[PDB]
Formats: structure tokens, sequence, C-alpha cells
């Protein structure tokens, strides 16, 4: 196996000069060997991606999936170690930077088909990974305006070179 | 029921604590106190006849300065040689993932050996001697975060300090040394410097059947 | 005579100097203890920084729901702004728009909306003409509109605004709402207030009235961006707590002599209590009717 | 096509649907507040109010007695529909039951409902309460109402 | 009928990450005024509902202790009295169920 996500919450950074930006806090948490499919954890983790911690906890509190309950427990644990061990001031000043799911170690079990046949079943296990970053949830990327589409077109009508000449 | 047992090189407590006197910092029975001391000092010199209690305080100051400087570079090997196993975890555990920047500016007044007590022989064949030393120095401190942000103290500013540091040497051991065991903080001590962040103390998380009774 | 730009940066400079003076008055970090005695999250202790931390800081310690639904604070029983620094160990209770008795929140919202209208009025008229603001009266929220009394130029004593000009006022107010400016607060000495509003006689008179009412002659100045005004109470945290805003009518008051005090009226509703188009239109008409104090 | 089909295809058939709703009604008459899946509670709610109407018809009405005998399996509740519940609602015309949505069931994530016969002796449900009359919008609309009462 | 060719991860990502397959974000979430826990604006609050249900379950336990057996519903009405409360003149001929706690503030 590989367990590198839990060693990330142990990087000590050099002390900061008094004229630099404050450097937001990063908190890495994860739960391993969850009796769930990674392909359903994906939808839960893509839903809570980029959200505030409180907004994420609301959506997970009212979602209907077993994975939503597990990810709520993991998010609450991560918030607790954020303001317990990584010196985050306000427990609401956090957002979900990264939220993904990985395959776990699974088990193979026979599934008796008819005739004399068999299928091999997978007892699926997954991982859930979360990085919390101190700060307000970052402003979403606004949609492209007609002015931005036109400026891109005219840049390209003006970037054209005479091809295959001197 | 093995014949091998753990060879402890320290104890877990303080032998007959020096209750710090009220007014020791505010102002800039004695025969029995200094009697228990002399009796014990002779016990230490029974175990090593080249000890001078007039020579200890400068050694204690050197051990203090060099131990706390190990906390700056994280030299845990030197720390295990200048501090006891009882003092190692409550000096390193809370700094493990933090940057500690400590300095020793000066000493306001010389250090005094203020209490010497010794344990009995029946501690597994080992006899320990514990000496209390008062210190009043001027130190700086700046504890940084995992991300390099300030949590505690100021970088350059020196602040006064009064500590009753208790050193211990295991006398029966052939290569024993005088190391820092604990330090007494008085019950009348001045309050410490405020931290640099706001803290929320949570109230009682109540089960639904429970009622908030103030 | 200072040009209106120079008056603006002068007033901003004095405001910043006084605020930095109080922040220098308290230099060393000091820790106060604020007890949360609200119904939800009961008995919760916040350990705050004195004259730095805010009821918003306690709200951020609680949750984002408190941050976004808390409009006022009840600090030791008295209504406190959410962005006003806390000066002592106290008890806090956050106040929303949808409580059992939202009266203080309603008064703070009506005062804040009047302030924004006053900023729009001050920076709406052209450079030639003269604009002075007298006061924003305390008009009950059951009356239909918030009001600001403005003395305009004698070149424009015959002038009444058209519907296009009133909608231009409304568009400037919505530009303020989009700008989302915190409503900054400063308790200040009457001397420093008089200094800031030196070139304005109505502001002198109102400052003197409030300074007479309070024993140490401390008055309340609020700032939304570059506009500073004297207030008769706490305000809401941000201009973005307005959703529906309109400058409805301009009414000329009875005694035209010695001067014409014109009552600019408006009506607003927050995001938390926004109304449908039919209901908002009826509130618009009832705000277009004149309000008497 | 199921236009104008006012009933639910519940259970193992029509008799099974009636028996499920009968057991729900017997539980509601015994305990005066039950919780069940939301659709079952709606379908049963209608029967719960017609049962109170037959109880108000009374114990000497042989049709009402026969109907209570069918719909109440435990037979101690028939004295209770006629001498307790039916009297409680002698003043009301037809609003006897309250149905509200309660979270979601933590086994199969079913939409759940609580139903109670009004009156009761149990602790009150946390009912949805409208906004106060002292909020900003309501005070503005009351100013509007007072000015209309003046002008007309 | 069997797949004639394997489906690629690009085709599969388009099918599985189409916006129809994604979880929609909810906007009917509001803070319960009485306890502060999160509620859906059309569904009873969970914390308050289980508070009510646990008190109701204790009152139902004491009801069965008094009834004592099956098929013994009363033909009179019922009333719940807590510690320090006498029966009212209106609560006269009513089966009184006694509970050994203070009356909860939300119960009137
Ligand atoms: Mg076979
Ligand atoms: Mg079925
Ligand atoms: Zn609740």
């Amino acid at each position: 196996i590989s367990r590198k996500w839990e060693k990330k919450n142990k990087i000590v950074y050099p002390p900061q000069l008094p004229g630099e930006p404050r450097r937001p806090a990063e908190i890495y948490h994860c739960r391993r060997q969850i009796k769930y499919s990674k392909d359903k954890m994906w939808y839960l983790a893509k839903l809570i991606r980029g959200m505030s911690i409180d907004q994420a906890l609301a959506q997970l509190e009212f979602n209907d999936k077993k994975g939503a309950k597990i990810i709520k427990e993991v998010l609450l644990e991560a918030q607790d170690m954020a303001v317990r061990d990584h010196n985050v001031e306000f427990r609401s000043n956090l957002y979900i930077a990264e939220s993904t799911s990985g395959r776990g170690q699974c088990l193979k079990r026979i599934r008796y088909h008819g005739r004399g046949r068999f299928g091999i079943m997978e007892k699926v296990y997954c991982h859930y990974f979360v990085k919390l970053v101190e700060g307000p949830p970052p402003p979403p990327e606004p949609p492209k305006t007609a002015v931005a589409h036109a400026k891109e077109y005219i840049q390209q009508l003006r970037s054209r070179t005479i091809v295959h000449t001197l | 029921k093995s014949d091998r047992s753990i060879h402890l090189a320290c104890t877990a407590g303080i032998f007959d604590a020096y209750v710090p006197p009220e007014g020791d910092a505010r102002i800039s029975e004695r025969m029995k106190k200094t009697m228990a001391s002399q009796v014990s000092i002779r016990r230490i010199k029974d175990y090593d006849a080249n000890f001078k209690i007039k020579d200890f305080p400068e050694k204690a100051k050197d051990i203090f300065i060099e131990a706390h400087l190990c906390l700056n570079n994280s030299d845990h090997d030197r720390l295990h040689t200048l501090v006891t196993e009882h003092c190692f975890p409550d000096m390193t555990w809370d700094i493990k993932y933090k940057t500690v920047r400590w300095s020793f500016v000066e000493s306001l007044e010389p250090s005094h050996v203020v209490q010497v007590r010794c344990s009995s022989m029946m501690n597994q064949g080992n006899v320990y001697g514990q000496i209390t030393v008062r210190m009043h120095t001027r130190q700086t401190l700046a504890i940084y975060d995992r991300f390099g942000r300030l949590m505690y103290g100021q970088e350059d500013v020196p602040k006064d300090v009064l500590e009753y540091v208790v050193f211990e040497k295991q006398l029966t051991n052939p290569y024993g040394s005088w190391r820092m065991h604990t330090k007494i903080v008085p019950p009348w001590a001045p309050p410490k410097q405020p931290i640099l962040k706001t803290v929320m103390i949570p109230g009682p998380q109540l089960k639904p059947e429970e009622e908030y009774e103030e | 005579q200072l040009s209106p730009t120079e008056l603006t940066e002068m007033r901003n400079d004095l405001f910043n100097k006084e605020k930095a003076r109080q922040l220098s008055l308290t230099p060393r970090t000091e820790k106060i203890e604020v007890k949360h005695v609200g119904k939800t999250d009961p008995g919760t202790v916040f350990v705050m920084n004195k004259n730095i931390s805010t009821p918003y800081s306690c709200a951020m310690h609680l949750s984002e729901w408190y941050c976004r639904k808390s409009i006022l604070a009840l600090v030791d029983g008295q209504p406190w702004d959410m962005y006003k620094p806390l000066t002592k160990s106290c008890e806090i209770k956050f106040l929303t728009f949808k409580d059992c008795d939202p009266g203080e929140v309603n008064k703070a919202y009506w005062r804040s909306c009047a302030m924004m209208m006053g900023c729009v009025i001050e920076r709406a008229f052209k450079d030639e003409y003269m604009v002075n603001l007298v006061r924003a009266p305390e008009v009950p929220v059951i009356s239909g509109a918030f009001c600001y009394d403005v003395v305009l130029d004698s070149k424009l004593d015959e002038w009444m605004p058209t519907k296009e000009n009133l909608r231009s006022f409304t568009k400037d107010a919505h530009a303020l709402i989009y700008k989302d400016l915190p409503f900054e607060t400063l308790e200040v000495e009457a001397k420093v207030a008089l200094e800031i509003f030196q070139h304005s006689k109505y502001k002198v008179d109102f400052i003197e009235e409030k300074a007479s009412q309070n024993p140490e002659r401390i008055v309340k100045l609020h700032r939304i961006g570059d506009f500073i005004d004297v207030s008769e109470g706490p305000l809401i945290p941000r201009t973005s707590i307005c959703f529906q805003y309109e400058v409805s009518a301009v009414h000329n008051l009875q005694p035209t002599q010695p001067s014409l005090i014109r009552r600019f009226q408006g009506v607003s509703l927050p995001v938390h209590l926004r109304a449908h188009f039919t209901i908002w239109d009826k509130l618009l008409e009832r705000s277009r009717k004149m309000v008497t104090e | 096509i199921s236009h104008g089909r006012v009933f639910r295809r519940m259970g193992l058939g029509p008799e099974s649907r009636i028996h499920l709703l009968r057991n729900l009604l017997t539980g509601l008459v015994r305990h005066e507040r039950i919780e069940a899946p939301w659709a079952r509670v709606d379908e049963m709610r209608g029967y719960a109010e017609k049962l109170i109407d037959y109880g108000k018809l009374g114990d000497t009405n042989e049709r009402a007695m026969r109907m209570a005998d069918f719909w109440l399996t435990e037979k101690d509740l028939i004295p209770k529909l006629f001498q307790v519940l039916a009297p409680r609602y002698k003043d009301q015309t037809g609003g006897y039951t309250r149905m509200l949505q309660i979270p979601n069931r933590s086994l199969d994530r079913a939409k759940m409902a609580v139903i109670e016969y009004k009156g009761n002796c149990l602790p009150p449900l946390p009912l949805p309460r409208r906004d106060s009359h002292l909020t900003l919008l309501n005070q503005l609309l009351q100013g509007l109402r007072q000015d209309l009462r003046q002008s007309q | 009928a069997a797949p004639k060719n394997r489906r690629t991860i690009e085709v599969n990502r388009c099918r599985r990450r189409n916006p129809q397959k994604l979880i929609k974000v909810k906007n009917n979430i509001d803070v319960c005024p009485e306890c502060g826990h999160l509620k859906q604006k059309h569904v009873l609050c969970a914390y308050c509902y289980e508070k009510v249900c646990k008190e109701t379950a204790e009152i139902r336990r004491q009801i069965g202790k008094q009834e004592g057996g099956p098929f013994k519903a009363p033909t009179i009405e019922t009333v719940v009295l807590y510690t320090g409360e006498t029966p009212s003149e209106q609560d006269q001929g009513k089966r009184i169920i006694e509970r050994d706690r203070k009356r909860p503030s939300w119960f009137t």
C-alpha cells in the first residue's frame, strides 16, 4: 500500500519574515478502507469540492448516502484537528481545496450463477481524501463574457502570420 | 517473570518540594530546612566526594542554556544528555511540529542552590539526589507554527523570568550526570503572556433529551 | 472653500488618524471573555482580543450561519454593531431579522438605508450646485419609508426631480449595494467630530445635540467607503444586506423660509426578507406618500 | 394512463392496501400519534377523518358500530372512538388530524411522516410557525393596511 | 446482445460526469430557531423531533404501567402532570399520568 497523505500534515515550514503574506493553513485528512464504492464516493467528493466547511457539512447532513455520512465524520474530524493542532483561529474559516476517492484493498468472493457457472464478486473498499485550507472559499471562476470571447478572436485575427514565406 | 527489568535512570517526582516563598519575587525553621539539606549533601558526597554546592549554580545555568538551545535546533541526542527522561516529553512533545526560537540575554541576579534532598536506598538499589536551584534571568521566546506563523511571544524583546528548576543525578550509576529533572512554578506566579489568537471554549453539547441547566 | 474631493480625503484622513489613535491606545494584546447567552449554542465562552475582536469574530468562531444571519449584537443588553470592537468582558447575543422582536434590527436597517441614500444624494448632483445634509430623522418602519433631509442650492429651489432622476438615484444606491462596503464605526470625542464636520453647520448642530445627550460627549460616526455620517444608533454590517432598494419621492417641507429642506424618501428590504414584485410595488407607492415625524 | 386515479396501488393488492391502512388507523387510534412512510400516512389520513365522522354518528348507530368494528382490530378502541375521541371533536367540523414530514428513515431513506389526532395528551410537535408580526416586511405591510383602512 | 467493442475512459467520463449524474446542491437548508441545528425548511427539525419523541416515549411507558395489560384503553381522557403540579379543576375526571421530572419548557 501507500500512505503518503498522512505524512503531509507533518511538513514544518521555515519561519516567515515579517513582511510576507500570512501563509494559509493546510490540513490533510483521510479515511482508509471504507466499505463503499470509490465511484459513488466520487460523486459525494465532487459535490463537496470548493465549498465552505459549513456549507459542505450542510449538504452532507441532508444527502441520503452512506458515503455522505462517512464524509461528514471525516470533515468534522479534520475541522477539529484544524483548530486543535494546526493553529487555525476560526473553525468556520476553512474550505475544501481537494476532495477525491481512491480504490482500497478489496476481496474476491464467488457468486454462484446457474448451470455450473460462477462469477467472482468484489467486496469493494475505498479511501476518502480531504485537504482543508484556511480562508473563505475562493471566488468561483465567472463565465466568459462576449467581450472576452471577442478579444480572444481579435487577438487571433492579429496573431496570424504569413505562412511558408520569408 | 524474567530476570531482566527496566533500568530506569530517573524518578517520576520531586523529593520534598521547595514550596516557593511568597515575596521571593516581590522583594528584590531555617535550621531544619538547611539541616535536611546538609545531611543530604553529605550523602551525595558519600557517593561522589568531589561535589561543591558552591560549584553547582554555574553548571546548572550552563545546562539550562544548552538544553533550551537544543530545543531551537532539535538536537534530541544532546537533550537526552542534559535533561532527564521525566523532563524530555514535557519539553519536546508540544514543540514537535513547531519552531521554537529561544535566547538567553542575561541573569538579573546570581543563581542560588536553595534545596538539596536525597531519596532512600530502597529504590531498586539506586539512590538519587535532587537539587533545587532558583533562577531569575532575562530570556526571549518566539514559538512559530507549522506554517511559519507566530503563535507566542516576540522575537527580540527580552522578558524577565523566575523559575525553580530541580536537577537530578542518579548517584549509584557509574556514569551518572547532573541533568534537569523538573521545575517548580509557584502557585502565586504572575500570569503568563497572552497568546496571539482568539479561543472559543465550547459549551455542553447536549443530547436532545437533555436540557441546558445553567 | 475646499473642493468636494479635498473635503472627502480630509474627512477620511481624520477618521483614519482617530481610529489609529485608539488602536495605539491599546497596544499590548489583552484577553476579554465574552459569554454567549443566546438560546442556541448556550453558554459558550469566547476568549477575544480587547478593542480588536468583534461580534463578527465570535460569529466566525461559531459558524458561517451566525456570520450570514447575524445583523446586530446584544452586548450586555445594549445594541452593538457586528463590526464594532469589543471593549470589555461581557455577554453577547446575536440578533437576526426574523426574531420574535426584531425592532432594534429594523431601526438599524432603516438608519443604514438612510445613510446610503445620503451618500447617493451627496455624490449625485453636479459640481456647480451646492448640497448640504441636515439629518436623517428616526421614522418608524411602520410609516413606509426612510428619510434624509437635504438643503439644495438656491439655483435649484424651483426644481423637482423627474422619474428618470429618481431611478438614477436608485441605480447609484444599487451600485453601492454591489460594491458591498462594510459599515465602519467609530465612537469619537465631540471635538474630533466637530473637526471632521467643521465645514457644515447642520452637522455641527446635530453633533452638539448628541454630545449634550451623552455625559462624556462621545458620538457615533459611521463610514461606508469614503462617506462619513453621524448616526443615532448602530448600523447593519454591510451594504450587501440590502436586496430591494428604491429612492421613491422627494418632498419639499412646509416653511420655505429661511431655506428649503427637501425630504428624500426611500424604501428597502433585505435579502433575508425580500418581497414579491406585486407586494414590493405596493410598498413603493406607500413610500412615495409623504412621511411626517 | 392513470388520470383521475385517487388511490395508491399499495401492498399485495386492494385488500392488502385496506389492511395496511387499517393497522395504521388502529395504531393512530391507540397512540394518537404515529410515524410511518409518508404516502401510507396520506392514504390513511383520509380514513382517519372519516372514522371520526362515524364516531360522531355515535354508538347506537348500527352502521357506525359495524364500521368501527371493521376498522378497529383491538376492540378496546371502539369505546374510545365513541366516548373519548368523537366527543373531543364535537365542536370541530372536519379538521381532526395533523400530518407533517419528519426527516427520512435511516435504513432505506424513505420519506417519513408523523400524523397526530389534534387535542392529544402528548408533548407538542415542533410545528412550523410563520414569521412574526414585528418583522420588517410585516410592519411595512401593516402600515399599508392601516393606511388603507384610513383611506377607505 | 454483447458489447462489440470496449468502451473507453473518455466516453465513460463523459457519461459518468455529465451534469445530470451529479448531485444537485440543496437550497432548502435553514437553521432551526429553537436549537440551532440544521433543518430542511419543509421538514420537522430532527433534534427537536427526537427530543419530543423521547419525552413522548417516557409518557407512553408510564401509560402502559398504569393501564397494566393488553386491551385496556380508557374511556376517559388523559393528562400529563409533572413534579410539583396538582390536577386542575378542568383536568378533573382525566387519567393523570405522572412523570418524575420538571415540566419541559416547550410543553405547556
Ligand atoms: Mg448444481
Ligand atoms: Mg409495492
Ligand atoms: Zn431544532
